[PDB]
């Protein structure tokens, strides 16, 4: 189902699908038990206007 | 008829002989004169007045002339306003600058050349934060630079490597319909390429 | 009603001889709409200067710009504006002796005589849809472009230069028809234009309905020349209130009223063919001329100069000299905005006029005006007189008048403008 | 009924479908944002956008039909 959502490009159901309906907690999740595997998953967005390294609420 | 006309000219003359040799104490004693021919209303006047105080830089006195002819008067003509803003943004005081653009909209008046003229001028008188403030309101107000004045300011951006803005102002241009150049784009990566982030 | 032949357009209009907007007969209409245009909120109507579009209802403003009509590719004319001649109604079988001859011509000297030869190609391809659309077009004797015009007209012209620049069309036109109507042809092309007064006539039509544009034909961007049988009916204005515009999916030509604008029943719905010409250019393409035209130009040589912005400020004219444009805050129009682009003027960052040396130079050039129209034999009221009744309606002759006509009457607006604007100055 | 044909012609007038039905996104937010009358009932901001735009078009439907 995400493979069809996605394919019509209709993404912002799959966002709804994927996140709010139930970053993401489970991507917290993700993120920490890989943090426990003593894996840094860390995640950054680069400010188009300012080139700052933003590091995101994980 | 005649006599009304010849004192008017004769009055505006004397006057605008003042105003271009920057006397606006003359400028007074016309309108002194004037009132005491009873020629009060005279848009023209005010005009003098203001010039002969923008081109010696009397940026009070300017808006002094401008209190003066809106609050004892009638509309000013276009130029009064124009060059009260030239006088503004050749000075500084972009807040002055913002305040009566946006006190020309109770004119009806054309706000865009006025708009360009506060840019360009505070472009060359190197008050650029100001600059970008006063364009990038502009631009999300809906208006459209010419295309000199976005080349001109994304160029000057670039050299003062304010990309913050530069990127800004390039998607309002796209938006205005002007498409980016290469030209343009070099611009931004000239600054870009500062970042260390490939 | 996907079939008949010989609707026309009822002559009871061009019928001024003796001493005005009826509508166009229907079939005009519904030979259209049998093949999916539509129109919308406007009607046809056919006076003594031919064809226009009217709004038939008020058309309350919109926040984006209103379609007021579409009209189906399929039966419009094409031809590429760049050398690879390729047609997207692709009427021309291929190896057709009219690619030959249409290659013949000038990839940009002769844009005209190769939509002359599809237009005549397109009156002979029967169901095509010009087939019935040809009656439609103004015949030999009522087209205003002065291709079809003599010496007779061209002397009462008076320009020149117009009139060496319309012989040199001419020339070339009848040269290329002499050089590709031989009697070596084949039938399937000498059945086109058996006679050089038919193909002057579908040139001087070729010339004053072709719009051009750039497009998208599916995926290829292209530019393309080409006659909309719709969108040539809306009349010039250089402030017109509709434009035209392209769809690429249905492959749709709209014309849209523009956005922000209301309009009234009975305005007639205009449209600006080229932006930025001179009346001489109008005369030479499309045959006619407008005496509000904005872009005119005056050959003056004085050192006598005006204040520019007191000129625009004491006609409430605003914006750029590319943008000049006047508004509600009443005699200024098109021809003051003229007058600003073409006055010898002079301006300074803030520097005021000087209210006496400002009325000299109008004394100056108000007479250099003067001596302008002396050059004339004739005052522009002897032209209006000379139109308002009219000997045989001749329409190349009617069309050189108002010619002249408007250059005076511009000047004369000149002389008035300066007037007022000395006046005004108080 | 009828309101899907004037979405197939906004579809067919703008010249990217993704495009489009961000605008159309856009424009109910800001709608959602510029007035706060409540306007959830029996008539939807989607296809009052939907009505507006094919009102610009020319095409006498009132909103949300
Ligand atoms: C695009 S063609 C339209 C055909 C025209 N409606 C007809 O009856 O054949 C433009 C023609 O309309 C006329 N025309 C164009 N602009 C005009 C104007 N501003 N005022 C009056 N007539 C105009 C001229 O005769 C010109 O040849």
């Amino acid at each position: 189902e995400v493979w069809a959502l996605e394919g019509f490009g209709v993404a912002h159901i799959l966002q709804e699908m994927l996140t709010y309906k139930s970053a993401p907690e489970s991507f917290r999740l993700l993120v920490r038990e890989l943090r426990s595997l003593a894996l840094e998953l860390n995640h950054f967005l680069v400010s188009e206007k300012n080139f700052q390294i933003n590091r995101k609420e994980v | 008829s005649a006599l009304e006309r010849s004192l008017r000219l004769t009055f505006m003359d004397e006057l605008m002989e003042r105003a271009r040799n920057r006397d606006p104490s003359g400028v007074s004693e016309v309108i002194y004169d004037m009132i005491a021919a009873g020629l009060s209303p005279g848009p023209r006047s005010f005009h003098g007045l203001v010039v002969a105080h923008a081109l010696n830089g009397d940026e009070q006195g300017a808006m002094h002339s401008l209190r003066k002819e809106l609050g004892a008067g009638q509309r000013p003509l276009p130029e009064t306003m124009i060059a009260l803003v030239r006088l503004s943004g050749s000075k500084g005081n972009a807040q002055r600058g913002l305040e009566l653009l946006a006190a020309m909209e109770k004119l009806n008046y054309d706000i865009r050349q006025a708009w360009l003229i506060l840019v360009e001028e505070l472009v060359r008188t190197n008050h650029l934060e100001e600059a970008n403030k006063v364009f990038l309101k502009g631009a999300r107000g809906g208006m459209r630079a010419t295309d000199q004045l976005y080349d001109l300011m994304i160029e000057e951006d670039c050299k003062a490597g304010d990309h913050s803005n530069a990127l800004d102002i390039s998607y309002e241009m796209e938006a205005a319909g002007r498409f980016a150049t290469t030209f343009h784009f070099n611009c931004l990566l000239s600054v870009q390429a500062t970042c260390g982030i490939p | 009603a996907s079939l008949e032949t010989q609707p026309f357009p009822l002559f009871q209009s061009p019928a001024s001889e003796e001493s005005e907007l009826e509508s166009a007969d229907p079939d005009f209409y519904k030979i259209g709409y049998v093949r999916r245009v539509r129109a919308y909120g406007v009607e046809f109507k056919e006076g003594p200067d031919g064809f226009g579009i009217y709004a038939s209802k008020d058309i309350e403003p919109r926040r984006r710009a209103r379609v007021i009509m579409e009209i189906p590719h399929e039966l419009m004319i094409t031809i590429r504006q760049k050398h690879p001649w390729m047609f997207f109604p692709d009427i021309v079988p291929i190896g057709h002796p009219i690619f030959d001859i249409i290659n013949s011509t000038d990839p940009e000297r002769d844009w005209d005589l190769r939509l002359a030869c599809l237009l005549l190609f397109s009156f002979d391809r029967e169901d095509h849809f010009w087939r019935l659309y040809g009656d439609f077009l103004p015949a030999a004797d009522e087209c205003s472009s002065l291709l079809l015009a003599t010496e007779e007209d061209l002397a009462e012209l008076q320009d020149p230069q117009l009139v060496s620049t319309i012989r040199q069309q001419q020339k070339r036109v009848l040269e290329f028809w002499e050089k590709n109507w031989h009697s070596g042809v084949p039938l399937k092309i000498k059945r086109l234009a058996e006679d050089a007064e038919r193909f002057i006539w579908a040139v001087s039509i070729a010339q004053t309905r072709c719009i051009s544009m750039k497009t998208r034909i599916g995926a290829l961007v292209q530019d393309l020349n080409m006659m909309i049988p719709y969108a040539d009916m809306l009349n010039h204005s250089f402030e017109p209130n509709c434009f035209l515009h392209w769809r690429p999916k249905d492959r749709i030509l709209e014309v849209m009223s523009n956005a922000g604008q209301a309009i009234k029943k009975g305005e007639e719905m205009t449209i600006n063919y080229m932006p930025g010409q001179k009346n001489n250019m109008l005369m030479e393409r499309y045959g006619f001329s407008t005496p509000v035209n904005p872009w005119d130009a005056i050959p003056f040589s004085g050192d006598s100069r005006i204040h520019l912005n007191s000129f625009l400020s004491v006609f409430n004219i605003f914006g750029l000299p590319e943008e000049y444009y006047h508004d509600s805050e009443s005699f200024v129009d098109g021809a003051v905005i003229a007058a600003a682009r073409t006055l010898p003027t002079w301006s300074d960052i803030d520097l005021p006029p000087i209210p006496s040396a400002e009325r000299k130079a109008v004394k100056e050039l108000q007479d250099e005006c003067r001596k302008m129209l002396a050059e004339y034999p004739t005052t522009s009221e002897q032209d209006q007189k000379l139109l308002d009744s009219l000997s045989e309606a001749r329409t190349t002759f009617a069309t050189a008048v108002k010619y002249r006509m408007h250059r005076k009457m511009f000047i004369g607006k000149i002389i008035k403008a300066l007037d007022i604007y000395q006046e005004r100055l108080l | 009924k009828v309101m899907t044909m004037d979405i197939e012609r906004l579809l067919l007038s703008e010249d990217n479908r993704f495009e489009f039905v961000n605008s159309v996104a856009a424009e109910a937010t800001e709608y959602v944002e510029k007035n706060r009358d409540e306007y959830g009932g029996t008539k939807k901001a989607i296809f009052h956008v939907l009505s507006n735009r094919v009102n610009d078009l020319g095409f006498d439907r009132p909103e949300a039909y």
